[PDB]
């Protein structure tokens, strides 16, 4: 897949600042991160914080965050980047993201790539997910893969 | 040791339950908890004449802890000094705790300050103040504790039965009453402070208007209800009102330390008067003519001149006297308490002259329009 | 108008005469100076239509206003 | 094995002046904390240990440092002068944590706590809960008072551990033989 110029950053993620909060012990982050079924489960509700930081500077064009047909996959996201901290769920909810995302169903989908605002994404070092709400309003919410495409910005 | 609690758990009230807490709490090495309880036992109301086993027991207890805070260990030593009531074994029981305890903490300057008030009663001069001098000069880097500075307190305060003590003594007594931040005193004790509060403050030399006296809460919330007469002098002092006959009143009121310095009084409430009558003309009229002065103090025009230099020589007031036309310029840089009322009064007054700046602002803004830019 | 910076201390006083404890800082006057080589920077990142050192008469008016 | 930053919280409220342990409860913490210390950091020489207190206020002595030296030197000069107060002092420990260097560290505090923790149940459980949502493994020490292993704390933990959660394991210490071994035999095996 993925539109001419551009490639997926999975050999650009650093291992060291990935960290995922409320999410089952069973269902590890490896999950959504890997391209199987295997899936990432929030544990306490239905939000979540995934923070994935990359070795070098890269620029982002558009995610791939899917999840299952049961409506547990996400619908609204909350994107920040270059955090410095790690991210607390209040303020998440409280700031404003570098971008908000309304996702549809078709997102979802295994054929769902979402386009991200180029402009605001140019010099990404690490990028936190907020994911507040999922489609069906379960008490969790579940994701088959999440990762990013985009481009190095040649360090 | 649990053999001598064992054997004296009887001579006290409500025996079994406190000295068997104390046997557990000894057996269990447990400290703090033990503290706070022998505080609370020494705080009862007792006269706990067990004073040689009590202070064995601390003893071992002191002996043992090497850690516990100096302050309960001193406060307990306070309430078994003022048990034994001895004077000199009492100061080398001090010494032996002082030198026993010489954590940086204010625990010296309790020791101190307890040495002092216990030689307040014999030897007032030679050993108290210098105590007062040691402890007010090495007292830094502690203001939170609350409690020594209440014992600074009660040297100073205690220190009053002497001359200078009588402005000095009500500024240190304000400042306990600052320091004690809770009132937590019984009403007849918070009596008695308002009470010779008043009486200083009404002696003081160097005491002229010094507000936040009847807006303290020690002694407003409760002088209303018996010896209102000294309310009411404190309400013409600060009011300037000379009030002849109610000052008489409270003259012969309390006949101890106010007939001896009658005129005094006299004095400062005639100042007091000058006051009022600086702050009832707000400057439009700040040329007062000596009858005003004459008719509201109560006094001959002939002593005005003296009651106006005695107020611009103590710094009340910087004005100047035209005696050839009968007037005194006012300038003068004494505030007050400001009676809501005239707090409101102010803020009109304060909305007037922001108003004026504002209309000519905008008249200079509308004129200058035109180089502005 | 008026409010680059404002400068405070603590002090070791309960609350005043007699009043309970607190910390209660202090303000501090507070003045902008800076020293040469960067006065240059200053004067360098500016050099808008503003300044003027000289203080001419439209200027001065509107330093009164 | 695993990647850790904890921030451990020792006690030095005047609860702590006791005698419960045979010195002093705060020298029963103190090699308490040593050992806990030693134990982290020989298990994964890249671990995180920082230091937090208690008394009347969080200060925040050491932080995150895969040094040991430094943290037990600033354990000493402790002067248990104080009195707890345990929400703020977690609140502070589990941003510090926040705070961590690398992302990729399990978050994990160690709490001793020496005194009744005076507060109200409702602030207790909304922390665990706070606490479970941010996925931290809070671990809590019962010392000093004999209330050991309060209500509070068994409802913190928890509601904290729901189903299985981080592991705050609830031990408790005897008021008196409160010997090394019996610091480390439960923990260590499982915190």
């Amino acid at each position: 897949d993925i539109p001419k110029g551009y490639m997926d950053l999975m050999p650009f993620i650093n291992k060291a600042g990935c960290e995922c909060l409320n999410e089952s012990d069973e269902h590890g982050f490896d999950n959504c991160l890997r391209k199987d079924t295997t899936f990432l489960e929030s544990d306490c509700d239905e939000q979540l914080l995934i923070t994935v930081a990359f070795n070098q500077p890269v620029k982002l064009y558009s995610m791939k965050f899917q999840g299952p047909d049961n409506g547990q996959g996400p619908k609204y996201v909350k994107i920040f980047i270059n955090l410095p901290r790690s991210m607390d769920f209040e303020e998440a909810e409280r700031s404003e993201p570098t971008q908000a995302l309304e996702l549809t169903e078709d997102d979802i989908k295994e054929d769902g790539i979402v386009p991200l605002r180029y402009v605001k994404f140019q010099n990404v070092n690490s990028v936190t997910i907020f994911v507040q709400s999922n489609q069906g309003e379960e008490e969790t919410t579940r994701i088959s893969y999440f990762t990013f495409i985009g481009t190095p910005v040649q360090a | 040791v649990p053999g001598f609690l064992q054997q004296s758990q009887n001579s006290g009230p409500g025996q079994p339950a406190v000295w068997h807490r104390l046997e557990e709490l000894y057996t269990k090495k447990l400290w703090h908890q033990l503290t706070l309880q022998v505080l609370d036992f020494v705080q009862d109301p007792c006269f706990a004449q067990g004073d040689g086993l009590i202070k064995l027991y601390e003893n071992f207890i002191s002996e043992f802890e090497h850690r516990v805070n100096p302050l309960s260990l001193v406060e307990i030593i306070l309430h078994v000094v003022r048990q034994m009531t001895d004077p000199n074994v009492a100061l080398t029981f001090l010494e032996k705790t002082r030198e026993k305890v010489k954590s940086s903490d204010e625990a010296v300057i309790l020791c101190k300050t307890a040495i002092g008030a216990l030689k307040l009663n014999i030897g007032d001069l030679q050993v108290t103040k210098e105590t007062i001098e040691d402890v007010e000069e090495m007292l830094n880097n502690l203001p939170g504790v609350t409690s020594v500075h209440s014992r600074f307190y009660d040297l100073s305060s205690k220190y009053y039965q002497t001359i200078g003590n009588h402005a000095s003594y009500y500024k240190d007594a304000l400042r306990f009453l600052g320091c004690v931040d809770i009132k937590d005193l019984p009403v007849s004790e918070q009596q008695e402070r308002a009470f010779t509060l008043g009486l200083a403050g009404l002696l003081g030399e160097g005491v002229f208007n010094f507000g936040e006296l009847l807006m303290h809460p020690v002694l407003e919330s409760l002088r209303n209800t018996d010896r209102q007469w000294l309310i009411d002098t404190l309400y013409a002092f600060n009011s300037g009102n000379v009030e002849r006959f109610q000052t008489l009143k409270t003259a012969w009121g309390q006949q101890p330390d106010l007939a001896a310095n009658e005129a005094q009084l006299l004095r400062k409430i005639q100042l007091l008067c000058l006051m009022e009558m600086t702050f009832t003309r707000p400057a439009n009229h700040r040329q007062l003519t000596f009858e005003e002065i004459a008719k509201s103090a109560k006094i001959t025009v002939n002593e005005v001149e003296l009651l106006v230099m005695k107020a611009l020589s103590v710094g009340l007031v910087k004005g100047s006297i035209d005696e050839v036309d009968k007037r005194v310029h006012m300038t003068w840089v004494q505030p007050r308490v400001l009676d809501l009322q005239q707090i409101k009064g102010m803020k009109d007054r304060l909305e007037f002259w922001c108003t004026d700046v504002k209309s000519m602002e905008m008249l200079v803004e509308h004129q200058a329009h035109d180089i502005l830019t | 108008l008026g409010l680059p910076t404002e400068a405070y201390i603590s002090v070791e006083e309960v609350h005043d005469d007699g009043t309970p404890t607190s910390k209660t800082f202090e303000h501090v006057t507070s003045e902008i100076g800076a020293e040469e080589a960067e006065e240059v920077g200053v004067e360098h990142l500016l050099r808008d239509i503003k300044d003027t050192t000289v203080g001419t008469l439209s200027q001065r008016i509107t330093n009164q206003v | 094995m695993v990647l850790e930053s904890t921030m451990v919280c020792v006690d030095n409220s005047e609860y702590m002046r006791n005698g419960d342990f045979l010195p002093t409860r705060l020298q029963a913490q103190q090699d308490a904390v040593n050992i806990v210390c030693h134990s982290k950091t020989r298990s994964n020489p890249e671990n995180n240990v920082g230091l937090i207190t208690l008394a009347n206020d969080c200060e925040v002595l050491t932080t995150l440092t895969p040094d040991t030296g430094r943290i037990l030197s600033k354990l000493h000069t402790v002067q248990p002068k104080g009195k707890i107060t345990f929400c703020t002092g977690i609140r502070v420990a589990h941003l510090a944590l926040k705070h961590r260097q690398g992302k990729n560290h399990k978050m994990r505090i160690i709490a001793f706590v020496g005194s009744p923790v005076e507060d109200n149940e409702k602030d207790l459980v909304k922390l665990a809960k706070r606490l479970k949502k941010e996925k931290v493994n809070v671990d809590i020490i019962n010392f000093g008072e004999e209330e050991v292993n309060t209500e509070k704390l068994t409802a913190f933990v928890n509601t904290l551990n729901g189903k299985d959660g981080t592991g705050s394991h609830l031990v408790t210490v005897p008021p008196g033989p409160s010997l090394a071994d019996a610091l480390i035999s439960s923990p260590i095996l499982a915190g």
